[PDB]
DNA sequence: CCTGCATCCGAGAGTTAGGGAACCCAACCATATG
DNA sequence: CATATGGTTGGGTATAATGGGATTGTCTCGGATGCAGG
């Protein structure tokens, strides 16, 4: 039961059944230590068994139970365990991560196979606590904290920074990821170079596995941290290490379109 | 240790007992004065623990080095308040009712 | 610049004005300018005459009219107030008894009302109600779709206004109803209304068996009274049979005009169906206090006649748009209001009851709270109510012509067959067949066709001129799709001579079926091909070549286009851009012929040749609800006449009238070193140079001081802990300057919270926004028409302005369904460029054509660069336009002027066109034996120049296709989807991070991202993003730590989500536990949770 | 996808559950040409 | 591709192994400052920044590296834990 | 069976 | 390597191919007015005539490019396998083909129009009905397909 | 037998898996009445417990790996003599 | 004034709710939780 | 008694993004202030 | 620790009254089950 920042409330449905079922509760002992005949106790003990049931499983056995004014029935704790927007498949299985970003794609015809290109402001924000370590270990910040501050306010960041940031990133990989991801080459690891501008920019050579193209298509970006998470993406998920299709055996990353058409 | 196996079992009413800090007598959530939560309501902080860290609700103890001090005047353990998402509580029905998930 | 357009097809009539399927249908349910005495039965009128009299006491309507607005359009637009009128209804109070009369005018409460273009202005934002499209009531037939030979009878009434009824014969051969999902038989039914076995053998026996099956003496023997009872105890079971409940029941069941309601289309349907005359619209009536019934039998008698194969006896199909009709904004509205008003009469009655017969007025029994909750929740909760789309006009034109089969009563997007999204043989003139949503919307939401008209009963008629003995004549009829079904209608492009049709074999639809027939069964005539398609698909030329799919891209795409400070009607249009702009309402035209008297870039003043001088104030740099800047630019001088209908001042995305959603470019069709790859634009530096494609957008942010227990928080200056350098640009109340620039981390409005001795609460720029502070506005609480919410003191907003150039990441498209995203700019010296010098600005992939089988474009282009050399635009309408022939002509007259041009100057024939000429004479492209100067023209009449390369002046050895093509750039721009996080908010019971760019939130690595890395095997990455990156407080604390101390991040621990599944299995009563290696527990909550 | 022997520790389900849905969502009975027993019969076995 | 990677791959039996040896061996390079290091003075990974050439400071570029040059020594049940950590710490105090 | 609001009123 | 108009080149023979079938169809015709044939026997010689000039009209349109324009570059794009496939070719160059009723039967007139000569307005509403059902197909399709890639997850994961 | 892919996945040993698949109140009933225990072999109930799936880097098989230098191993070998 | 639902559906499909565009205040963020670590360091 | 045969009911239906109605009267603990 | 004020809570009203209010355009598939025949 938390208060918006407007000073308003916002509550779960499960208060509101919680609520009922203990006014049922205490109307039925309050009936049966005043004698009530049988029948008025019997309707009592009938709503108690249904609030009950109502509290487990909402919508189940007769009509579901909803809040005055709205047809929008209860959500149960049943309903919240299971479903696709259920716990299990939305909060278990998939989350929502730190450290990752995403961006409209443009093709990448210089970079190599193994490079993409991010923006420069997007490498800076996804790589900000090294880069509060390497300007504490450099001279533009005396410590982590002026260092947020610095890098707070976009007027205040100067030349030096982006050298910083450059040093962090060397030798060090980022995951792409564009949905639907059908198969495992729908993410892949690339060397990020460091660009101008707001778009990122992918090797033509990979666009088939992920089926991408640039009509609009935008892509997601993350950050392996540890030294496990990076050399597991700069051995395995690399995209140059990927270039047999695992269903098949077939070559995956191979001339198209224009390269074809060049030959 | 490591977990290994993870259990699942029908729990008793001994056992839905034991888990509970106290038993939920009201209906009431919040004051509308205050915005505190009302005593045996479904927010007290007598059963499910203190909204704010190391400090129970009528302010005797509102310092650390006092784990596990159930306040006197008021009834609240001094711990962290993040206990407010672990602790459950109970309501002892007057009559049984079936669980509708055998049921149905 | 001359205009030449092509076609041969007259259109006897004009187009009819685009947006009054909204107006007419408000105009007609609001009545507000008729005098009372002389209102129709329609519209809330009839809501009224309907729920009253409220007889008992008896309250009685007698007029009702509505008031002028409290506020002007403008004043609710700023202070988020809705756009309304003040409803009084007068009214009688009238004692059965005494006779005395209590007359009283009560208020009721506010109306929305209806802008000139058609929107509404709901909590000072604009919406749009969109039609929505459903199963006409009525009577229908249909074959039992399990026992083949037999049919099922349906009776429907309006939604939410009676019971559907069905009749069918059993098995055994009786015929039974299914009324409220209860089985019973008919007969006995018929009995209560008053049928004896004489009637219905003299009625029924001409058909067979079925008459003597449905007969049954147990039922005709007890008298109707019995036969009522009866029916109670079988639809009723267990209510105690009593005679008044009973009566009062069925009554209400299909009798009651309060309850069932058949509508006049539903009146309409069955009277043509079953040819009977129903004086109202109930299947039965309550005449001397017994039931006379109206319906029932005739449809006895179609159903059984329709089984026994007599001829003239069919079944209805469902998707036929005869049979489905559209529900206006004022039907709806009028629903709402009844349901509100039924509400009301509920009231009346209970207060009636409760209070005191002696002293009562009008006043004491009316409560109008449900009339105005009923209307308040229409108009902002309705799934119909949508938030107007204006990111230019035509996208508010296309948003008003909307039909959508959702909403309240209508399909489900997860439950809608292939039968409703599917194109009908009826819609043929009344809805496009190719503008429709691409997702899991398709077929659910379309657009009203361009020469359609909806009716009075919701049938959508489309008009066609009447051909008597072979002539064409110019009288026009509007005709339903029923009505259609029963002529022969010849194609709009039959050859003619005057109006004769000089053809012997004309191509003709009978029923849907293409048929040739000679030109004297030929009954009516297409208007015009346009009329087939909607006004967003009208602005394709040359649209017959291309593929449906992408004329469908097209048309959708062209609603996304931003307005351009430098925009430009396209070279080749259709002919329908102005009365685009026209019925629009973006543009300004003088009302009456005049002068010009005052000029100015906020104001026009006329003065007409009545004397009067009339002042005509400009909308300027207006934000729309897509942020789009909107505004008008005088187009007249001081002293200038002006004739009625001269344009004054342009609208958005308008140029002298025509409409211009962007720019006239020279483009190649080539590759360019990968840049143009897989759908990918590359662009000159020319465009950005001169200020194309540049536009103009509006950011709004707002902060609110309010009341605290802590004490109240202020929008001041005063902050602490930040040096003066922050506080630069805030004026001396705390609010940024107007005309200062702000950048991400500045301050907007600075405001102080009480801490609990006060702390910084201000308002900055987020990341990646930012520009020319251009507005702001303050409301306060005791302003005159001021609504705050209780509790809040005063509101600041910030209007911020950016002019936006085209980057790379922007997306671009034309009118064919060609969009791509610009990858690449480049300087002008390594652009492709003519002889003669001059650049190229945009280079298209020649691959994006074959497979998208778009051939419009190329056509396109070549006209384009016939128009480029000749210096002239072309109108080139739909189906009926320019051929290829006309083309040649255009481009050897282009031909003319680009090389006779170059050979006044003396020059010849370069060494590289020489060198091209001879790879295309071995491309077979040229012939042999002809002097250069015809090769490059034969070149040129293909649409093929000789064009060099910037970077190394050599030619490229072949010809390419150039020319003008007109390009619009699209909303999706990548400053609005850019986004990053380390590490910020997070929910409050799974405690991940939050959602979406706006909450500053994180990507979501879904069960698919999990799978592509459980089967590359990175499990620590996996590790990571499960819970380090995620909701492992205790770890993700950690890492942090680590990471800017410089070492590496420690081994991560359970998820809270984890924690948050057992408590919720808890709660259901299941003991879940977690052991170790010898099943001993495992303590998972640190000890927190065990008493 | 690497030519060789598998590696001890592959997820060899997880890559076969991909390899068999991924061409199911586009290439079975990707855009439709109106010009003059698919998946459900893969589902149905 | 990365440098020598067809040989890392042909030097192990299955390639997850050779992940978690490089992931150990830059954890370890990492826990003492790159002085336990087999690569010759003039082998160390460079980077190319303004002031000059420097020592990489990616750890798992010096961990391929160092498997490249086949100086270290990997397997199953090797050398007991505590012995590995009490013998490299004291031999490069940290 | 269902709607208790008719077996109340029944009993 | 670009597009224009032109190079969507009509091969001759078609007309022939069309008179040839405006001959065929008045003989089918005959045979309606003396009995010989019934509703389905004439509907389904009509559909296969049609079909077989289809397929005679895009292997003459193949054969015309291979033989007079060998580097056209429709032809040159789909014979490198960078762009295209033999239908659309055909759609571009020779003819549009038969339409398939939303009833799901064929009509009995085909569509004679390439893209580059232009349809009529009746032939566009008339393949409007395939478009449609194509869009339809796969927006409601996908999920079946999604789900059978769930289910098959769920069962192999160990 | 023979049973759909389906039937076959929600007959699992493992409740954890099956109940986040799918018939989630009938797998955890019928999981609750036999007391069923988890053992975490698959891949799903590891991530659903967030920990390390066995397979890949997380395999038995090479997750157990060590690496030294040789000076180390020497000294080792020293200490062991 | 009356509490609203964390629960109440935003937008046409049932995939958003009221609740899914709320911060947590209460528990304290990596930033400030190292920002006290470093502190007492 | 067995069996088969319609019949009923319950559980499924792809990803990512963005989006937002009575009134009154008197006793009694709680909290505030000195 | 000692009150004194408002806020809170329990109790009371007397012509006679006696069973409620919505229901509606998917599609398939698999197991449980009551009914018919032999
Ligand atoms: N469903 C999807 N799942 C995954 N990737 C997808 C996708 N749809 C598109 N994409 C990706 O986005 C790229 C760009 O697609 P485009 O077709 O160029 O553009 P769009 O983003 O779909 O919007 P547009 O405004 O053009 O659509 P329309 O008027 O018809 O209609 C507007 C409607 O588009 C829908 N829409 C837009 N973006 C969406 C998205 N990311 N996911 C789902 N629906 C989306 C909205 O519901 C909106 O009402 C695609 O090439 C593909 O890479
Ligand atoms: N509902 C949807 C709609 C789209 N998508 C995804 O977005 C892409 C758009 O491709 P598209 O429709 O533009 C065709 P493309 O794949 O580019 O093929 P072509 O080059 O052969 O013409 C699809 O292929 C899917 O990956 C989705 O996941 N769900
Ligand atoms: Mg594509
Ligand atoms: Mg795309
Ligand atoms: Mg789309
Ligand atoms: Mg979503
Ligand atoms: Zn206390």
């Amino acid at each position: 039961m938390v208060q918006v920042d407007g000073g308003r409330f916002a509550t779960s449905d499960l208060n509101d059944l919680y609520r009922r079922l203990i006014n049922r509760n205490n109307r039925l002992k309050k009936l049966l230590a005043q004698g009530a005949p049988e029948i008025i106790i019997r309707n009592e003990k009938r709503m108690l068994q249904e609030a009950v049931d109502a509290l487990l499983d909402n919508g189940r056995r007769g009509a579901p139970v909803t809040n005055p004014g709205s047809d929008r029935p209860l959500r149960s704790l049943t309903d919240i365990l299971s479903g696709k927007q259920g716990r299990f498949r939305q909060n278990l299985l998939g989350k929502r991560v730190d450290y990752s970003g995403r961006s409209v794609i443009v093709v990448g015809p210089q970079l190599k196979l193994h490079q993409c290109g991010l923006p420069k402001r997007m490498a800076l924000e996804l790589f900000k606590p090294f880069l509060l370590k390497k300007m504490e270990e450099k001279g533009i910040a005396p410590n982590v904290k002026a260092a947020r501050r610095m890098l707070e306010r976009q007027r205040d960041i100067k030349d030096e920074v982006w050298d910083a940031l450059e040093e962090v990133i060397h030798g060090k990989v980022v995951l792409l990821n564009r949905a639907p991801t059908l198969h495992r080459l729908g993410i892949q690891a690339f060397q990020p170079v460091l660009v101008e501008g707001q778009s990122i920019q992918l090797h033509p050579l990979v666009c088939e596995a992920f089926n991408a193209d640039f009509d609009g298509d935008q892509m997601a970006v993350h950050v392996p941290l540890s030294s496990f998470a990076q050399a597991e993406a700069r051995i395995q998920m690399l995209s140059a290490h990927n270039l047999l299709s695992p269903a098949s055996g077939e070559p995956l990353a191979k001339p198209s379109r224009d390269i074809i058409l060049g030959l | 240790k490591e977990v290994r196996k993870v259990r699942i079992a029908l729990a008793s009413p001994e056992k839905i007992r034991s888990w509970s800090y106290g038993e939920v007598e009201k209906p009431e959530t919040i004051n509308y004065r205050t915005l505190k939560p009302e005593r045996d309501g479904l927010f007290d902080e007598r059963i499910f623990g203190p909204i704010k860290d190391y400090e129970c609700a009528c302010g005797k103890y509102k310092r650390q080095r006092f784990e596990g001090k159930v306040c006197e005047r008021c009834g609240v353990e001094v711990t962290k308040s993040i206990v407010r998402r672990y602790r459950m509580g109970h309501i002892e029905l007057a009559t049984p009712a079936a669980h509708i998930w055998f049921v149905k | 610049m001359e205009i030449k357009r092509f076609g041969r097809i007259r259109e006897v009539i004009p187009l009819p004005p685009l947006t009054e399927i909204q107006v007419e249908s408000y105009r007609r349910a609001l009545q507000a300018d008729v005098p009372p005495e002389k209102r129709e039965n329609v519209g809330i009128q009839a809501a009224f005459r309907e729920t009253f009299p409220i007889e008992e006491l008896v309250l009685d309507f007698l007029e009702y009219r509505l008031g002028e607005p409290p506020f002007p359009q403008d004043e609710c637009r700023e202070k988020d107030l809705t756009y309304q009128a003040p409803l009084y209804a007068r009214l009688q109070l009238i004692h059965k008894d005494t006779g005395l009369i209590k007359e009283d005018e009560v208020f009721l409460g506010h109306i929305p009302l209806m802008t000139e273009d058609g929107s509404f202005i709901i909590n000072g934002a604009d919406r749009v109600i969109v039609s929505q499209i459903h199963r006409s009531p009525g009577v229908y037939f249909t074959p039992d779709p399990a026992r083949p030979g037999r049919y099922i009878a349906s009776i429907i009434p309006l939604p939410k206004r009676g019971p559907w009824i069905d009749l069918e014969v059993e098995p055994n051969g009786v015929v039974s109803m299914k009324v409220n999902k209860r089985k019973f038989p008919l007969v006995l039914l018929l009995r209560v209304l008053g049928y004896d076995q004489e009637t219905l053998a003299r009625e029924l026996g001409a058909y067979g068996e079925l008459v003597q099956g449905l007969m049954d003496e147990s039922v005709f023997a007890m008298r109707p009274e019995e036969a009522l009872i009866r029916l109670f105890t079988l639809l009723r079971p267990g209510d105690p049979p009593k005679r008044d409940k009973a009566v009062a029941y069925v009554y209400g069941l299909i009798a009651d005009p309060r309850r069932y309601d058949l509508g006049e289309a539903g009146r309409y349907k069955a009277e043509e169906k079953l040819g009977i005359r129903l004086s109202g619209r109930t299947l039965a009536r309550f005449e001397d206090g017994e039931f006379k019934d109206e319906v029932f039998l005739p449809t006895l008698r179609y159903l059984f006649a329709l089984t026994a194969g007599v001829p003239g006896h069919e079944v209805d199909d469902i998707d036929h748009l005869g049979n489905r009709r559209i529900r206006t904004v004022g039907e709806l509205m009028t629903d709402q209001f009844r349901v509100g008003l039924a509400r009301l009469a509920r009231g009346v009655r209970e207060r009636m009851l409760m209070g005191s017969e002696d002293s009562l007025t009008p006043a004491k029994l009316v409560n109008s709270r449900p009339l105005e909750a009923a209307i308040r929740e229409f108009f902002s909760r309705s799934q119909l109510s949508q938030f107007k789309d204006e990111t230019n006009p035509l996208s508010s034109l296309r948003h008003k012509r909307r039909i959508s089969a959702l909403g309240p009563g209508g399909l489900t997007r997860e439950r809608a067959g292939f039968d409703v999204r599917d194109v009908h043989r009826t819609h043929y003139g009344r809805i496009c067949p190719v503008e429709t949503p691409e997702g899991a919307n398709i077929g659910l939401i379309t657009s009203l066709a361009a020469y359609a008209r909806v009716d009075e009963l919701g049938f959508i008629r489309t008009p066609y001129r009447r051909v008597v003995g072979g002539v064409v004549t110019d009288e026009v009829v509007y005709m339903t799709a029923t009505e259609e079904d029963r002529y022969t209608i010849a194609q709009a492009n039959t050859p003619l001579e005057g109006n004769r049709i000089a053809a012997e074999r004309v191509v003709a639809r009978r029923k849907g079926e293409p048929v040739i027939v000679s030109p004297e069964e030929v009954e009516f005539m297409d208007v015009s091909p346009k009329q087939v398609f909607s006004v967003n698909t009208n602005l394709i030329p040359f649209l017959e070549h291309d593929d449906a799919n992408r004329a469908l891209m097209g048309s959708n795409m062209q609603t996304q286009a931003v307005p351009l400070i430098r925009a430009q009607a396209p070279v080749v249009m259709t002919g329908l851009e102005e009365r685009v702009v026209r019925d629009s309402l973006a543009a300004l035209y003088a009302e009456e012929d005049g002068e010009v008297a005052k000029v100015d870039g906020n104001r026009i003043v006329v003065r007409y040749e009545d004397g009067r001088l009339v002042e005509y104030p400009l909308r300027r740099f207006y934000r729309s609800n897509q942020g789009t800047a909107l505004d008008q630019r005088p187009r007249v001088v001081v002293g200038q006449r002006v004739r009625k209908g001269d344009l004054l001042a342009d609208g958005p995305a308008s140029e002298n009238g025509f409409l211009a959603l962007g720019q006239n470019v020279l483009v190649a069709i080539m590759p360019f070193d990968g840049y143009n790859f897989e759908d990918a634009i590359v662009i000159s530096e020319e465009l950005l140079k001169r200020d194309f494609y540049t536009s103009i957008h509006i950011e709004r942010y707002e902060i609110e001081a309010r009341d605290t227990k802590l004490g109240p928080e202020r929008i001041t200056r005063d902050i602490p802990h930040l040096s003066e350098a922050a506080l630069r640009d805030l004026d001396e109340e705390g609010v940024v300057r107007i005309g200062a620039e702000v950048k991400p981390g500045d301050i907007l409005v600075g405001r102080t919270s009480f801490k609990g001795d006060v702390k910084d609460t201000s308002l900055r720029v987020p990341p990646g926004e930012g520009g020319i502070v251009v507005r702001t506005v303050r409301l306060r609480r005791g302003d005159p028409g001021v609504e705050l919410k209780p509790g809040v003191r005063e509101v600041v907003r910030v209007y911020v302005a950016q002019k936006r150039k085209l980057q790379v990441g922007d997306k671009l498209a034309n009118r064919h369904g060609n969009k791509g995203v610009v990858a690449k700019i480049l300087p002008v010296e390594d652009m492709p460029h003519l002889p003669d010098g001059t650049p190229v600005d945009v280079i298209l992939n020649p691959l994006g054509v074959p497979s998208r089988m778009n051939l419009g474009q190329i056509l396109e282009t070549h006209l384009g660069l016939a128009g480029y050399f000749l210096g002239q635009r072309y109108i080139s309408p739909i189906f009926d336009g320019a051929k290829e022939p006309e083309i040649k002509e255009l481009l050897a007259q282009a031909f003319e002027v680009y090389f006779g041009k170059r050979k006044g100057e003396g020059f010849g024939v370069d060494k590289r066109e020489v060198e091209v000429l001879r790879r295309a004479e071995k491309l077979g492209l040229v012939t042999p034996g002809k002097t250069p100067e015809e090769q490059l023209k034969e070149l040129f009449l293909q649409g093929k120049v000789v064009l060099y390369d910037g970077r190394t002046g050599e030619p490229i050895e072949g010809p390419i296709v150039v020319g003008q093509m007109f390009i619009m750039k699209l909303y999706h721009m990548v400053e609005d989807k850019m986004h990053a996080r380390s590490t910020g908010p997070y929910s409050l019971i799974t405690q991940q991070p939050l959602g979406g760019k706006a909450q500053f939130g994180g990507q979501r690595f879904g069960e698919m991202e999990v799978w592509a890395l459980e089967a590359y095997g990175a499990a620590h990455t996996l590790q990571e993003m499960l819970t380090l990156k995620s909701d492992d407080i205790e770890g993700r604390n950690a890492a942090y730590e680590a990471i800017i101390k410089g070492e590496d991040v420690p081994e991560p621990s359970v998820p809270e989500s984890f924690r948050v599944l057992v408590k919720e299995l808890q709660a259901l009563a299941l003991d879940v536990q977690t052991l170790d290696e010898k099943d001993n527990p495992v303590d998972i909550f640190e000890g927190l949770a065990s008493k | 996808s690497m030519a060789r022997p598998v590696s001890i520790g592959e997820a060899v389900g997880i890559v076969a559950a991909q390899s068999i849905g991924e061409p199911g969502t586009q290439l079975t009975m990707r855009t439709f040409h109106t010009g003059g027993q698919g998946l459900p019969r893969v589902i149905e076995l | 591709a990365e440098p020598g990677i067809d040989k890392l791959f042909g030097m192990v039996d299955s390639k997850y192994r050779l992940t978690v040896v490089v992931a150990k061996r830059a954890q370890q390079l990492l826990r003492h400052g790159f002085k336990n290091t087999v690569l010759e003075p003039e082998e160390r990974p460079k980077m190319q920044t303004l002031e000059g050439l420097f020592d990489d400071p990616n750890a798992v570029t010096w961990a391929m590296k160092e498997l490249l040059t086949g100086r270290l020594v990997f397997g199953e049940n090797l050398v007991p834990e505590d012995r590995l950590q009490k013998e490299m710490e004291r031999l490069y105090p940290v | 069976t269902s709607d208790p609001v008719r077996q109340y009123l029944h009993e | 390597i670009t597009i224009g108009i032109d190079d969507a080149v009509i091969p001759e023979e078609k007309k022939q191919y069309l008179e040839e079938a405006d001959r065929k169809l008045l003989q089918i015709e005959q045979a309606y007015e003396m009995g010989f044939l019934t509703d389905r026997e004439r509907y389904d010689q009509i559909l296969q005539l049609w079909t077989e000039t289809t397929e005679k009209v895009t292997q003459a349109v193949f054969k015309n490019f291979e033989e007079n324009y060998p580097f056209n570059p429709l032809y040159v794009m789909a014979q490198s396998g960078a762009r295209g496939n033999p239908q659309q070719i055909r759609q571009l160059c020779g003819l549009r083909g038969l339409m398939q009723k939303p009833s799901g039967e064929t009509f009995e007139v085909p569509v004679r129009s390439s893209f580059r000569e232009g349809l009529t307005v009746l032939e566009y509403f008339i393949s409007s009905h395939g478009a449609r059902k194509g869009g339809a197909d796969t927006a409601l399709r996908t999920a079946d397909s999604g789900y059978l890639t769930r289910k098959l997850v769920d069962v192999t994961h160990e | 037998l023979l049973m759909g892919v389906t039937k076959s996945a929600l007959s699992t040993k493992s409740w954890l898996s099956a109940a986040s698949f799918q018939n989630t109140t009938h797998v955890l009933t019928e999981a609750a009445i036999a007391g069923k225990k988890d053992e975490l072999i698959g891949l799903k109930e590891n991530v659903i417990l967030g920990r390390l799936i066995p397979a890949g880097t997380g395999s038995d098989f090479v997750r157990f790996t060590q690496v030294v230098d040789q000076k180390t191993l020497k000294a080792i070998e020293e200490a062991r003599k | 004034q009356e509490p609203v639902s964390l629960e109440t559906p935003i937008g046409d499909e049932k995939d958003s709710f009221y609740g899914d565009f709320i911060p947590d205040e209460h528990l304290p963020s990596p930033v400030d939780a190292a920002t006290q670590s470093l502190l007492s360091e």
